């Protein structure tokens, strides 16, 4: 059974270097072609490089030409992607794939490895309340702002409130930090009598915040 | 310079429906075209190679055809596991390059549902930190297409808001959307009225939620 | 336009340079002899020359007549002539008109004397209408075809010399003209042939050499056979790779040739085999021809 | 008393230069790999290098691992290394580049860089104990073997018409005499039992003998050994046996080694290894006839 | 059927040239080797030249090496032997024969073609009687005959009594005399009693000169 | 390289085992062939590769090798086998082809003394300017014989030529003619002309002679 496993992904600063590996099993890497395909957040597939050991040939997308170098080690049945002069734009999940001499279609893919290019250092979020308006259903939530890196997990009333909850996908801000809002709709009558606490756990910074969310005291 | 123009960027369909996704090559690439399926967070799967050849293990409901520079992916009878994003891909002989289409997202078709809208002023807590975020919530709506515009004192805004949308709800197949307007505490305290105007096909004219700065 | 035959080429009236090449043992000589015969038969009004650029010549062995540096007509044909350039004899000749044996033993001299034949042939046109090249195996044919591009770069930087530099450019532009020059790849449906043929076609395209014809030779067609443990095994192997060739080279003329039970030697048997370059071979119909040699 | 095998050569402790050649497609690469493997297995204490002087290399394709200008060990073996000379990369290496590439496209550069490989190996002895050459087809291989003799004569006259050259002048002469030493250098001819191969092989052997190259071994490859109801195999076997008798009669002083046409494809260290044993101990169609179907796929 | 046919043999002057041909049928001359082997009068076989068109190779005996050149024209399936600076020593029957690429034994031969090198001019013989002794009877019966002297070229045929007398006849092989002319004797032994009663006429016909002679042979008139 | 064949000649009878040998100066492996030739005809191939029987050749012909010594054998000689035989080498290392000296196989018969006759030159010939004296040795065996011309008891050498017939098909004997050639001047100088015949069949040399112009 044929399979590929990517490794090497991690966090580096803009202008820095990083080397990915794609270890193959179930087939001889020499008689095939191996390709790197990356996927920036919310965007489509972008081929970056190819290597054919059998014809000593390599190929690169102009977007990475001269910065990236693809290679293969037939003895260990493994391919590599040497990335230099990395930029924020290079941030994406990097897949490796095969790869036939008579068919440049990609039939086997690895699970992918995440490459993040940013000068940002690890930082915990600030949690702000999205208080329900005083005057059927009502919407309220928590604004989880300015954290890094991904991910962040949010709860409501320690996991008791799950129905009606909408936790939005994080957004990368111009600052280089992420932000998301988690909202929930509840009965307007339960506004003052029932307590709502969102529980936000940012593991990479070890910050846990519980923010009670009540209306505005006029 | 070679391009693969995929269309549409998105299309809605129901179970049992016949689905058609097309991809047009800028030049002749002969039959050197493949189709992939990708679900979010997972690696793509090969469906078709050589324009119309069904890859091993792929359901027969998947079909490919070619007419000149136009390539078509067809699902005979859409199944629940078929909802995902699809990409066309060319690998012409003359070129070492591989170029992908922009992709086609296949979503679940539903009846139109109007968004219930909510606006949220910046908390006192946040303003103390120096910044101001205003959130407009579009909840449980369909289809996805909708227009949100921030009007500060009836003035249109640009470049200071970001949208984020949830995936289709597993219970009712609707979307929810958050639009976030971010201003510095200085600029926020310049204007008074903050309004979010929501335009959607399910609504009998645009709905507008708003609030005045420091009106509790 | 992708028909699995060379009918379009055999009846071509614009081509002046036809190269036949590929990995060793696939059948360059047999095919280059067959192509030359088909053109000669198809175009009685045109004279055709078949030159061997391989130092170990097989034209004489294939037809059964001795050929040399001087072009001779093929016995039994009125418009087909072969030429086997002999490096040793040629250099002594150049000396006797105006060290020679030594230069005649230097590696590359074969490619040099071949290009000189081409170069002086062009001077004559400015004669044979079309020239077919029975080239050497993949490695050295490439060196030969790079010679125009190679000589130009070397010659210009170095600086009658202008007339020579003009001649090289004439060859360079004619070899890059798809209507004038094309390269026909011969191969067999075996693994080691798959990667060298592909590697060769790709390198030729980078030289701006037109290649749109591939001859797949020595096919068993065993399922179609009279009816064997080995033949079915080897055909099973051949059919697998054959499907792959059809898929990759859909823009090419893929002409398939059977493995004959007899030997293709002499004008008669070469002709009878060459007919399958014009109209494709049908194992169900034409299966008797492989024993009639 | 010349046994139909290369056992004397495989177990030879004096041979330093072993050339494998012949017409195209007869099985030079397959045979030169098999000889190299057999010597490596038979003499574990000696290091073996397998160089390809054929511009279109097939060593990497045969073993399934990428080789280059720098000798690397064959995976699965401890004393066999391959080398496929790249005219382009090698010249780029010596210069340190457009003009370098230009010199790299000149015809003959392949044989020159190969001779240069031989030449630097002799300097090494004064590395590997034995060197096997997977040569290019007949035509260009002869010119390569003429290179020692050509350089020798050319070199003195060079000196004239014109110290470092004098050291070079001695090295070329050293190569010249070792290639003419039957105990040090030999040429193994590969061929198939076909009409067009007979006359080129004969023509090759005669020219090699005129160069004082020792040749006493002939591999007859791709034999059917059919002798039971197939028209084509019997017809072609009838053809093969006839020419095979003619070869045995002409070359009675030679090691005539006969090799079967296998039903599988001879690829990888294993299948090459499994095939090469018949270069050491003669192939028996009645007994070892099963091995032609035992090739791993 | 496989056969070779020589032609070209004839008379040439010493130092002169002559071109022999060997036309082949039943096999293609390119894939084979062709050899010339000559045989001087009363001498053995001497290989002189061989050619292998398939390998472009030729070889010569030292006796003819710089003077003879062997060649072939494959289009007409024929081999040739170009002889220059011919000498008297080169006078002989020239055979062409075939060899195999794997077996340089000579399996097919032509009938042979005659090459004569001499400055001698065509000339008819003189016939002189070898008269029988009247009384001697030198052991057994009596001997008489005809001396056919000074003719060229070969051959000469002799008869006796228009063919009636054959028993006891011995016609010796011709001899090349130092003059460059040939001579031979035809003898016969007959009864001494029949000497005066029987007539003996030898019949000498030299075709190359169109001279036919009948010589009666009687005893010595004392 | 040389091929030394033996014997130059040998006498045998029908049914005899005949053996002819050829020694190569160097090793030629098995690259040796044997030929049979009858007078006036082209040679025929009998054996190739030292010991291989050529197609169509009778089985009584046989070839063998031992080192550089090669042997042609006829098991049981037949009447059609009387002829001359030649070995021939064609070694791989050489382009040259070399033949052995040949072996003439003649028919053996009992000793027979030659009856000798001398013939003076006719008057007709003397008018032309030359003088031929003919000595006839008739029906003798074996072939070896010695003829000497004595003019006035003086020995002659180099002015005589011999010619011998093939073995007679009826009695297998030879005949020989010796012709002494003198100018008419030298002929008319001397008186006694004698021919001396030495043969094994004679119990001492026989001499026939004549005096010039004594009828
Ligand atoms: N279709 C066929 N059927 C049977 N035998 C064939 C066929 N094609 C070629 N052969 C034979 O196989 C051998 C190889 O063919 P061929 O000589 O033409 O290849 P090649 O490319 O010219 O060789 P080389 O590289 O030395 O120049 C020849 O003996 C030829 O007669
Ligand atoms: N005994 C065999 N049995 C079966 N297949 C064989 C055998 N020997 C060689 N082959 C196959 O035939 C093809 C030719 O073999 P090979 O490559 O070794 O010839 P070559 O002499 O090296 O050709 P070239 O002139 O290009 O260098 C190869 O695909 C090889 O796998
Ligand atoms: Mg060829
Ligand atoms: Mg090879
Ligand atoms: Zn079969």
């Amino acid at each position: 059974e044929v399979q590929l496993v990517e490794s090497g992904g991690g966090l580096v600063q803009p202008g820095g270097s990083l080397r990915l590996s794609c270890a193959a099993s179930g087939f001889n890497l020499y008689y095939y072609s191996i390709h790197w395909v990356r996927q920036a957040p919310g965007k489509g597939l972008e081929w970056v490089a190819s290597i054919s050991p059998y014809s000593s040939s390599t190929s690169y997308a102009d977007s990475v030409k001269g910065r990236f170098t693809i290679s293969a080690d037939t003895s260990k049945n493994t391919a590599y992607l040497q990335m230099n002069s990395l930029r924020a734009e290079d941030t994406a999940v990097y897949y490796c794939a095969r790869g036939r001499w008579y068919r440049r279609a990609l039939d086997y893919w690895g699970q992918g490895t995440l490459v993040t290019v940013s000068s940002a250092s690890t930082k915990g979020p600030s949690v702000f309340p999205l208080a329900p308006s005083s005057k059927g259903t009502a919407a309220l939530g928590c604004l989880v702002k300015d954290y890094f890196p991904e991910p962040v997990t949010v709860s409501w009333n320690s996991g008791a409130l799950t129905s009606g909850v909408h936790t939005f996908p994080a957004v990368l801000q111009s600052s280089g930090l992420y932000s998301l809002s988690s909202v929930v709709t509840v009965p307007s009558s339960s506004l003052g009598t029932q307590t709502y606490i969102c529980n936000v756990n940012h593991k990479p910074s070890n910050t846990k915040v519980d923010k009670k969310v009540e209306p505005k005291s006029c | 310079d070679i391009q693969m123009t995929q269309s549409p960027s998105s299309l809605s369909a129901s179970v049992g429906d016949r689905v058609t996704i097309t991809c047009r090559a800028s030049q002749s690439v002969s039959s050197a075209v493949a189709w992939y399926q990708q679900k979010p967070g997972k690696a793509p799967k090969l469906l078709i190679y050589s324009a119309s050849s069904l890859y091993s293990g792929v359901p027969s409901r998947f079909s490919g055809s070619r007419s000149g520079t136009d390539f078509t992916l067809t699902i005979s009878s859409l199944q629940p596991e078929d909802f995902a994003t699809y990409y066309c891909q060319q690998y012409p002989y003359y070129s070492s390059l591989i170029t992908f289409g922009q992709g086609t997202k296949v979503e679940i078709k539903r009846t139109v549902a109007a968004p219930s809208v909510f606006i949220f002023p910046p908390s006192d807590s946040q303003l103390k930190s120096g910044t101001a975020s205003v959130v407009c919530l579009l909840n449980n709506f369909y289809p996805r297409e909708a227009k949100v515009q921030w009007k500060v004192d009836n003035a249109l805004q640009s470049g200071n808001s970001q949208e984020s949308v949830t995936e289709q709800d597993s219970k009712d197949s609707t979307y929810s959307l958050s639009s976030t307007l971010t201003l510095s505490k200085a600029d926020y305290e310049k204007h008074k009225v903050y309004a979010c105007e929501v335009t959607h096909q399910g609504l009998s004219s645009p709905v507008t939620k708003s609030f005045n700065r420091g009106e509790c | 336009t992708v028909e699995p035959n060379l009918h379009s080429l055999i009846t071509s009236t614009t081509h002046k340079w036809i190269f036949v090449g590929g990995k060793g043992g696939v059948g360059k000589t047999t095919s280059s002899c067959s192509i030359a015969i088909q053109m000669a038969l198809s175009q009685p009004n045109k004279q055709f020359l078949l030159i061997s650029t391989n130092p170990a010549h097989n034209l004489s062995d294939a037809f059964g007549e001795k050929f040399g540096k001087d072009a001779r007509k093929v016995t039994g044909m009125n418009n087909l002539s072969c030429m086997e350039i002999d490096p040793s004899a040629a250099l002594k000749d150049m000396n006797d008109m105006a060290l020679a044996d030594l230069t005649g033993s230097i590696p590359g001299i074969d490619e040099a004397l071949s290009f000189m034949e081409v170069m002086k042939h062009i001077k004559r046109q400015e004669t044979f209408d079309t020239v077919i090249f029975d080239t050497a195996p993949t490695g050295h044919t490439l060196r030969f075809l790079q010679l125009p591009n190679t000589l130009s770069k070397l010659l210009e930087k170095f600086g009658k010399l202008n007339e020579l530099k003009a001649n090289v450019e004439t060859i360079r532009q004619q070899f890059t003209d798809p209507d004038l020059t094309t390269f026909v790849c011969v191969c067999i449906s075996e693994f080691l042939s798959l990667y060298e043929t592909e590697r060769l076609i790709q390198e030729l395209i980078s030289y701006d050499m037109d290649v749109n014809s591939i001859i797949v030779n020595q096919l068993l067609f065993a399922e179609n056979d009279q009816e064997c443990k080995r033949c079915q095994a080897r055909w099973k192997m051949q059919k697998k790779y054959l499907d792959q060739i059809d898929e990759l080279y859909e823009d090419f003329h893929v002409v398939k040739m059977p493995l004959c039970a007899g030997e293709i030697r002499g004008l008669n048997n070469l002709t009878k085999f060459s007919q399958f370059l014009n109209k494709e071979y049908n194992p169900i119909t034409d299966g008797k021809v492989i024993y009639e040699l």
